[PDB]
C-alpha cells in the first residue's frame, strides 16, 4: 500500500501498516531554510518519542497501557470501532479529550514506576 | 472495563503550513540550489478518503511567492549595477526605416558615459524606447526610473528561461494531490492521493492570460472565490491549448560599453534592415471556439439567457493594461483589446505589443532591472492555458454581464497549478480503547 | 583691487640680519594663496626665496637659502614678515613680495589647492638693498 | 647650472610670429603647470600666462602659451615694438620642494 | 509542582516528580541564527542523556535498576538521611569526583549482562 | 545490599552559559524577530534554595550587549550611506532670532551637492550643529566625521523606541530569578524563583544616569565589586523615581534633498519662530530627597560622620561628561553639573543646559558613526531617573570626605542594573544514588 | 582499545567493545559547516535508532529476533564467521541481502506486536 | 538452524564525503573561528586491517580548495576597494641607485587622486612596478587590472602568514591515517589508524616549489596519477629539507594617501638605499645531493642506464613560469632557471626573483587583490619539501627523460599533506547468524 495507504481503511486494517508511517517520519538564506525544516522534523520526531518514553511504550507501536476507558469519553462500543471507521474520524471524535489521556498515563506510569521500586526494593 | 491503548503511526494527518524545500531535474531560478528530483516519484492513491480544499487559502502560493522574490532578488546581485547610466540624455527620433506604426517608439540617445579610467569620459549613443525615458525639461532625456531607484543591468550568464519546478514536503509533513475530475479548487476532493514532490510547476509570468500551464482534464473550468462578488478575480482553465506565435521584425544589434573597471553596459545599437513594430499572432478559429467554451461554462455558473460580452483592460498602468511577456530576454506588452471583443446571444489576430527595458515585474517601488538587448530576429511559440477575468459590478441593471481581463496579484499565476495540491502534517500518536492492562 | 606695499632698509650693514615688511590692503591673510618673496639682481635673473601658507603656519624656502633666511606671519594685522640672517654682498636685489594663488577648477566639479597651479599673480612696487660700508 | 633651462637671448623682427622655448624635467614641467612672467627694467614683474594656456587680465590676445610634456613654449605673434622684454618661465619642482624661475629669454 | 519545583525538596519527595523535568528538557536576523543553535544543542544534549541512558539498560526508564554494588569508597552514609535529610544539589556536590568512574562502571556492566543473556538465551 | 541507581530528571543545575533568544509582544531592536511572549509567564517558587549569583560575572549583559551592537549595526544596513556629504561646506552663523546660549551653536552652511543626474550637480543649504562640523582652515567647514569614516543616514521610517524584549532560555536550561530584597551584587541569595524569560527590559542606552529602569522593592541600593576600590564604578537603583524633562523649544524643520538616485538626504530647514538652547528639567524637592537617600546609603557603607560631597563629572569627552537622551530621534547631551553640586554634614526646578549632536558614536567605535536626521515639532521628551552611575574619587587617608562623581565609558552598566536578579544554569537530569533496587535475571 | 580498535579484529572479540563505537556517534565558513555537520550526524543517530526501535531491539546493543536464517544469504558454517572473518569482510559480504534482511525484520517485529496485544486481549 | 541477529556499534566503515569541521590551536583563514584543538591527540592504531587510499580521488583536497578560496574571499570583504585608483598615470623610471638588473622594473608615478572632500582632488606620487604597470597610450601608463577588475586593497592588520589548520570530521566519520611507509599514494595500505582530526597543514601557497610541507620518513617519494602519462603532474616529496634564503633589500617606505572618506590607500613612498634585484638563495651542495636523490627515485620508475635533464620552465604566464610565494607579505615571482638545469647520467644558487603587487590569486579572472607596500627590509627562511615536475615525450623516448616545473593549480600542493587522509562513514548496524531465537 505505501506510505499513508491504509488511511482510509479501517483502524483493524491500518494497525498492521504503523511500520511504515514510523519510517518516514525522519545561497545561504535557502540553506538555511532547509536546515530549518531539517531541524524541526527531529524536534518534532523527539518529541513524539520522548512522550512515548515517559508513558513506558518506548520502543513499542502498539503498547496497551493500564489507563481505564472513561465512558465519557466515548460511549461507541467495539465491534464498530475497530472494523467500521477509520483513525481520521476517531482523530475528529476524541480531539477535545486527547490532552486528558495524554496527562492521565503520565502518573500511571509514575505509579508503575515507584510501585516496581518498592516491590523489588522490598525483596 | 475498557482500558485505552497507545498507537505510533498512525495514519491521521491535520492541515498545517511549513517551508517546503524545492527540488528539479546558469538558470535565474537557482537549479543548483534545489536537491535532484526523484526520477520515479511515488504516486500512492489514497482508497476511501475525502478531505477538503482550498486553493484561495493556501499557504503554498505565498511561499512560492516569497521563493520567487528570493531566487530573483539573489539572481540579480552578482552582475553589474547600471547607476553610471542615470544621466542626461540628447535623444532624437530615429526615421531610419520606421514603419508608421513605430513612429516615435524608439529613441536615439546620445550621452557622455564613464569608462575605464576615472579621469576620461566617453560618447556613447543608444536607442531607447519612449517607454523607458522621460524628458528632463525637447532634446534632454532622463531614464525611466531613475528618481525611483537604479536599476540593475541583467546577468548575460543568466537566462530566464521558465525551468519547471518541484515542490516537496520535508519529513513528518505529506502533500495530498486532489485527482478529482471537474474541481473547481473548493470543497471536498472525492479522489485524494499522496506525493512525496508535486509535478513540474512553470513559473512563467504573466498578466491577464495564463501562458506554459497545465491543461484541464476534459473541460473548461471557472474558479474564483465567490462567483456574485465582482471584487474577486475569475481563473479560467481551458482544457484544449491556444496556440500563440510571437517575434519582433527588428534586428537588434548588441553594443558593449565598458562604463568601470569589469562592468559593461550593453546597448543597443543601428537597426540592420527595416524597423518593424513587434506583434503576436493568434489564431482567429481556435480563439473563437475558446470563447465560446468560456461562455457555454459561464453559463452554468450565470444562468442561461444572459448576454454574455468581453470587454478590454479599463484602465491604469501598462502592467496591468497590458499582457506582459518573457521569452527569450525581451519584456512584452501587447494591446489584447482584439480578443476580448465580442458579444454571445443566448485567419489570425494580430495584437501590437511594445517592448520595455526599465521594468517593474512584482510592483515593487525601489527595485528594478535593465533587460540587455539581445542579437537578432528572436521567434516566441507558446500556448495559452488560462485567462484571469475580472466582472463589473451591477445591481441587476440588465442582464448583461461584460468580463474583462485582470491582474494585480502575481500568484494568481501559479494558483492555477498549486490547487491540486495541500500541506497537511502528520500525527502519528493515537490513542483507542482496546482489552489490554499490564502485567506487573 | 588688492594692492601690496612694503618697506625695509634702503641701505644695510654686511653681516646682519635683513628684514622686510610687506602688508596687504583691500584683501586678505586666508584663502588659497602662497604668500612669496622674489628677488632678482641687477644681471640675473629672478630668483624665490620662500613662502608662507595662507591658512597654515607650514613654510618652504629655496634650497639656495639653506638654514638661512625665515619668513614669519601675523594674520591679527595682515602682514607677512621676511628675514635673511648674515646677509652677504651678493644679496642686493630689488625684493618683491607677491601672492600666488593655488586655487584650480578643472571641466568637472571638482577643485585643487596645491603647488602644482602656482601662479604669482599680483605683485609688489620693489623695494632696493644696498649691502655696502 | 639650474633647472627649467631656457635661451639667454632672442632676436626677432616686428608683425611676424616668435617662439621662446623653455624645458625642464619630470618633477617641475611633467607634473606641474608653468607660468610666464614679463619684467622691464625698473619695474615689478607681471603674470602673462597661467595653467600653461590661460591668459591673464589685460593681457593681449598676441601672447599664447602651451606645454608638451617635458618641453615648453610661449609664442608671441604678432611681434611688437613694446615686446622688448625679459621673459622667465617657472614652475613648480615637487623634487626640491620649491618654486624656481627660467633663465630668462632677453626679447 | 511546576519545573524544578523539588529543588529544594528532599530526595524522597522529589522521586515523584522527575517526570516534569524529563518533558522539560525538550548573520541573516541574529534572532533566528541564535534560536537554531539553541535547538540544535538542546538536540544534542537531549540526544546525548538518552544515548547515555541506553547503553546502561535504561532506555526510557526514568527509575531503573542496576548490578553495579556500591562502593563504600563514595560515600560513607547511609539511607535513612540521603532520602529523609538530603536533597540532590549538595549530593551531586560530594560526588561530583566520583561521577566518570560509576558512569565507567555502569557502561561496562551492560556488556557482562547482554553477553550472559544472550549465552542463557542460546542455550534455551 | 546497595546498588547504585540511576534516575533521570532531577532537579540538578549547573551555572554556564549559553545562547538566549529574545521574546517580544519597525524597531531597531527587530522585536519583530523576537519570538512572541505568551501572556502568561511561568513563575515557580523554589523554597528552601540557596544559590550564590553575581553581578560582575554574568554572562547574560556580555552577550545581551553584543545583541544589542549587532541589532544596531544590522538597522543601519538597509539605510542610505552619506558618502557624497563630504563636501566643502561654507557656513555662516545663525543670528536670526537667536539667544545668548544658542550663539554660534547653530550654522547655516551651504554646499554644491549631487542629484539624480549624475552630470550635474545642485546648489543646497542645511542648518548644521557646532559639534558637527569642523573649520578646514563666511569659512570653509567640514564634517567632523569625513577624515574618519563616511557613515550612513538613520532610516526615518525605523524608530528608536527602546520597548522591552525578554531573554529567554533554551531547552535543557533555566532562569533564577533572586525576589530576596535587600541583595547588594553578590552573595547568596534566600529566596530564588525560576521563570522561563526575564521580565520587560527596555534598552535605554544613557550615561551617568538610569532613565525607564527597574526601580527598587523597598530602599535605595549601592552596588559596586567593593567600595574599597576607586576604579570600578558604584551603581546606585532608586526606590521612589523622580520625574526628568527634556523638550528644545526650536521646533525643527525637516527638508528631503535627493543627492541620488532612489536615496535622499533629510537636510535641517530653516527654524520657526525664536530659537532656544535645549534644556532639561529636574524638581529640586525630589532631587534633594533622592540625594539625601543616596548619603544614607553611602554613609552606611563608608561609616558614619562621612562628608558626603558630590561633584560634576572631571573631563573628557562629551559622551561621558554629558547625560546622552533618546527620544524622538534626537540625541541630547545635557550638562549635568547642576544636580551634583551639594555638600553633606553630619514648585522650582533645576533647569540643565543641554546640547543636540547629529552625527553620533554612540557604541565608542571609533569607525562607525550613525547621522541622526533631524524631525518636525517641539520635542517633549517625559521620563524618570531609576538610577545613576557614580564614581569616588582617591581622597587619600582623608576619610572626613569623600568625593563622588558621575561615571559611564561602558554602556554594559546599563543593562547590568537590570540583569541583576537573573543566572543561566545548565540542568542536569543525571543522577546517581544507592538504594536496594537491583536487577533480576 | 579505543574507538574502531577491534576492527581488524575477528568477530567474538570485537563484540564486546560494541560501547566503544556508539559512544562517538554523537556568517563564517566553519560555522555554518559545522551547524550542518551536526545536524547531519544527530540524524543519522535518529534513524539508526528508528531502525532499531521498529525492529524492536531498542537500547540494546545486541538483540536477537525470531527470523531464520537460511544458507542462501552466506553458505559457510558458524565457526569460521566469528572465529576466521571480520566485520568489514561481512559487510562486503552481505551487502546484497542487507536491504530483504532489514524489512524481514521490521514486518517480524510488526507481526510480534500484533500477536502480544492479542495474547494480552485474551488473557 | 540459524536465527539472525542485530548488533549495534560494529566497526564498519564505507568511504563517503562529508563536510570536515577545522581544529586550531587578523588572520585570513580565520583561526579565531574554529573550535579548539584537543590538547591531547587521540591516535588509534588500528591491527590487521588494510584499507585501500586514493590521493588523486580524494575529496577533502577539493573540499580544502572550495574552503581556502572562501575564507580569501571573505577576509578582503570588510577593507578598502581600490577603485578610484583606475586613472591615467604620467609615470617614469626611477633611476636613482639602480643596479642594472632593476632598469626598468621600478617606476615613479603620478597621478590625480581624490581626498576626504568629495569636489576636492590632489595629486600625489606612488612607486609602482613594471609587473603591475600597462602603457595606455603609445609617459602615461595605467594599471593592468583597469581593463579586468578593480582590485581590493588587502587589510593590513591581517597578516598572511599560514599558520596550521586541522581538519576534524563530524560525529559518525572518522579520518583513516595511513601509517605505512613506502606509500605512492594509490592502492592499499596495510598499517592505518583512526585520528580524529589531521595534522598540522600550513596553507602555504606556493608553485614549483613545496614550501613548508611535510617531509618523508625514510627516502624520497614520487607520486603521480599515471608515471606513463605526460598529462598528469608528477609529485616529488623530500626527506630531508632543503633551505632556501630570500630577501627584499630595497628597505621601502609606506605611506597613507587619504583615497576618500574613512579609507586610505597605502603607496610605496621612497626609498632610503640602494635599488637591488629580490633573490633567493640555495645551497648548491645540498640541492645537489637531493637532485641526486630525486634522480634516483626516477631511474627506479623510469629503468636504469637513461639520462634524465632537468630544464626550466616551457612557458606562458608569470604564476606558472615563475616560482610565486608569499614571503612576509609581499609576493614573489623568482625565475628557478639556475635550479632545473642540469643533465644526470648513468657557494649558493642565487635566483632572480621579482615582486608584483596586483595579483590575481588561484587563477581567476575577475578578482584581484592589490597587496600593500611593507616598510623595512624583509627576510624570510623556508623549507623546500617538494617540486611539481611535468615531463614531455619523444620518438621512442630517446633514452633520454626531460623534466620541467609545472605551475599546476593549488589543490596539488595541499595534495601532498593530505596524501595520508581519507573520510569514512561510520556504519554501526549490522547483522549476523547466531544460535538465537527470541522469545513470544
Ligand atoms: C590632473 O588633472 C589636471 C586637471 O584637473 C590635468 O592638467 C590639465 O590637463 C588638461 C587635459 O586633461 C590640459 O588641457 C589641455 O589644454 C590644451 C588646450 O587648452 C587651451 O585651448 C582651449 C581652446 O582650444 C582653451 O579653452 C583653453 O583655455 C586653453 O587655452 C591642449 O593642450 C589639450 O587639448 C588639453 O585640453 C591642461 O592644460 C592641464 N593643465 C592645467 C593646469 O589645467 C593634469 O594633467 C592631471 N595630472 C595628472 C598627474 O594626471
Ligand atoms: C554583598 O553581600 C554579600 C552577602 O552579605 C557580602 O558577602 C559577605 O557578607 C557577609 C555578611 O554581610 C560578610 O560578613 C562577609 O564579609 C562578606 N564577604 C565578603 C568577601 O565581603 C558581600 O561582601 C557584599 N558585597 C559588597 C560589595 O558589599
Ligand atoms: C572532589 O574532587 C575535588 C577536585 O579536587 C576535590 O576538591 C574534592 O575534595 C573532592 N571530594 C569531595 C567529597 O567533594
Ligand atoms: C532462504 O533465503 C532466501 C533469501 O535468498 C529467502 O527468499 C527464502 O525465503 C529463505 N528460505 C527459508 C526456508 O527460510
Amino acid at each position: 500500500l505505501g506510505f499513508l495507504g491504509a488511511a482510509g481503511s479501517t483502524m483493524g486494517a491500518a494497525s498492521m501498516t504503523l511500520t511504515v508511517q514510523a519510517r518516514n517520519l525522519l545561497l545561504t538564506v535557502w540553506g538555511i531554510k532547509q536546515l530549518q525544516a531539517r531541524v524541526l522534523a527531529v524536534e518534532r520526531y523527539l518529541r513524539d518519542q520522548q512522550l512515548l518514553g515517559i508513558w513506558g511504550c518506548s520502543g513499542k507501536l502498539i503498547c496497551c497501557t493500564n489507563v481505564p476507558w472513561n465512558s465519557s469519553w466515548s460511549n461507541r462500543n467495539l465491534s464498530e470501532i475497530w472494523d467500521n471507521m477509520t483513525w481520521l474520524q476517531w482523530d475528529k471524535e476524541i480531539s477535545n479529550y486527547t490532552q486528558i489521556i495524554y496527562g492521565l498515563l503520565e502518573e500511571s506510569q509514575n505509579q508503575q514506576e515507584k510501585n516496581e521500586q518498592d516491590l523489588l526494593a522490598l525483596d | 472495563n475498557l482500558w485505552v491503548t497507545v498507537y505510533y503511526g498512525v495514519p491521521v494527518w491535520k492541515d498545517a503550513e511549513t517551508t517546503l524545500f524545492c527540488a528539479s531535474d546558469h538558470n535565474v531560478w537557482a537549479t543548483h540550489a534545489c536537491v535532484p528530483t526523484d526520477p520515479n516519484p511515488q504516486e500512492i492513491h489514497l482508497e476511501n478518503v475525502t478531505e477538503e480544499f482550498n486553493m484561495w487559502k493556501n499557504n503554498m502560493v505565498e511561499q512560492m511567492h516569497t521563493d520567487i522574490i528570493s531566487l530573483w532578488d539573489q539572481s540579480l546581485k552578482p552582475c553589474v549595477k547600471l547607476t553610471p547610466l542615470c544621466v542626461t540624455l540628447q535623444c532624437t527620433n530615429v526615421t531610419n526605416n520606421i514603419t508608421d506604426d513605430m513612429r516615435g517608439e524608439l529613441k536615439n540617445c546620445s550621452f557622455n558615459m564613464t569608462t575605464e579610467l576615472r579621469d576620461k569620459k566617453q560618447k556613447v549613443y543608444s536607442l531607447f524606447y519612449r517607454l523607458d525615458v522621460v524628458q528632463i525639461n525637447n532634446k534632454e532625456y532622463r531614464l525611466i526610473n531613475c528618481n525611483t531607484s537604479a536599476c540593475t543591468q541583467a546577468c548575460p550568464k543568466v537566462s530566464f528561461e521558465p525551468i519547471p519546478i518541484h515542490y516537496c514536503a520535508p519529513a513528518g509533513f505529506a502533500i495530498l494531490k486532489c485527482k478529482d475530475k471537474k474541481f473547481n479548487g473548493t470543497g471536498p476532493c472525492p479522489s485524494v492521493s499522496t506525493v512525496q514532490c508535486t509535478h513540474g510547476i512553470k513559473p512563467v509570468v504573466s498578466t491577464q492570460l495564463l501562458l506554459n500551464g497545465s491543461l484541464a482534464e476534459e473541460e473548461v473550468m471557472i474558479r474564483s472565490e465567490n462567483i456574485t462578488n465582482n471584487a474577486k478575480n475569475i481563473l479560467v482553465q481551458f482544457n484544449t491549448p491556444v496556440q500563440i506565435n510571437c517575434t519582433r521584425p527588428n534586428n537588434n544589434t548588441r553594443k558593449s560599453i565598458r562604463i568601470g573597471p569589469g562592468q559593461a553596459f550593453y546597448a543597443t545599437g543601428d537597426i540592420i534592415g527595416d524597423i518593424r513594430q513587434a506583434h503576436c499572432n493568434v489564431s482567429k478559429a481556435t480563439w473563437n471556439e475558446t470563447l465560446g467554451k468560456v461562455v457555454k461554462q459561464l453559463r452554468k455558473h450565470f444562468g442561461n439567457n444572459t448576454i454574455i460580452r468581453f470587454a478590454n483592460s479599463s484602465g491604469g498602468d501598462l502592467e496591468v493594461t497590458t499582457h506582459s511577456f518573457n521569452c527569450g530576454g525581451e519584456f512584452f506588452y501587447c494591446n489584447t483589446s482584439g480578443l476580448f471583443n465580442s458579444t454571445w446571444i443566448s485567419d489570425s489576430i494580430t495584437l501590437p505589443c511594445r517592448i520595455k527595458q526599465i521594468i517593474n515585474m512584482w510592483q515593487r517601488i525601489g527595485q528594478c532591472m535593465y533587460a540587455p538587448p539581445i542579437q537578432g530576429v528572436i521567434r516566441c511559440v507558446s500556448n495559452i492555458t488560462g485567462l484571469i477575468l475580472t466582472r463589473d459590478g451591477g445591481s441587476t441593471n440588465s442582464t448583461t454581464e461584460t468580463f474583462r481581463p485582470g491582474g494585480g496579484d502575481m500568484r494568481d499565476n501559479w494558483r492555477s497549478e498549486l490547487y491540486k495540491y495541500k500541506v497537511v502534517k502528520i500525527e502519528p500518536l493515537g490513542v483507542a480503547p482496546t482489552r489490554c492492562k499490564r502485567r506487573v | 583691487q588688492v594692492q601690496l606695499q612694503q618697506w625695509g632698509e634702503g641701505l644695510v650693514k654686511p653681516s646682519e640680519t635683513l628684514s622686510l615688511s610687506c602688508a596687504v590692503y583691500g584683501g586678505s591673510i586666508s584663502g588659497h594663496y602662497y604668500w612669496s618673496w622674489i628677488r632678482q639682481a641687477p644681471g640675473k635673473g629672478l630668483e624665490w626665496i620662500g613662502k608662507i601658507d595662507a591658512n597654515s603656519a607650514s613654510t618652504n624656502y629655496n634650497p639656495s637659502f639653506k638654514n638661512r633666511v625665515s619668513i614669519s606671519k601675523d594674520t591679527s594685522k595682515k602682514q607677512f614678515y621676511l628675514n635673511l640672517h648674515s646677509v652677504t654682498a651678493a644679496d642686493t636685489a630689488v625684493y618683491y613680495c607677491a601672492r600666488g594663488s593655488i586655487y584650480y577648477e578643472d571641466d568637472d566639479g571638482y577643485y585643487y589647492s596645491e603647488a602644482t597651479y602656482l601662479h604669482l599673480h599680483l605683485w609688489g612696487q620693489g623695494v632696493v638693498v644696498t649691502v655696502s660700508s | 647650472q639650474s633647472v627649467l633651462t631656457q635661451p639667454p637671448s632672442a632676436s626677432e623682427a616686428a608683425r611676424k610670429r616668435v617662439s621662446i622655448s623653455c624645458s625642464g624635467s619630470f618633477s617641475n614641467i611633467g607634473t606641474n603647470s608653468v607660468s610666464w612672467y614679463q619684467h622691464l627694467p625698473g619695474t615689478a614683474p607681471k603674470l602673462l600666462i597661467y595653467h600653461n594656456g590661460q591668459r591673464a587680465s589685460g593681457v593681449s590676445d598676441r601672447f599664447s602659451g602651451s606645454k608638451s610634456g617635458t618641453s615648453a613654449s610661449l609664442a608671441i605673434s604678432a611681434l611688437q615694438t613694446e615686446d622688448e622684454a625679459d621673459y622667465y618661465c617657472a614652475t613648480w619642482d615637487d623634487m626640491l620642494n620649491g618654486y624656481f624661475f627660467g633663465a630668462g629669454t632677453r626679447l
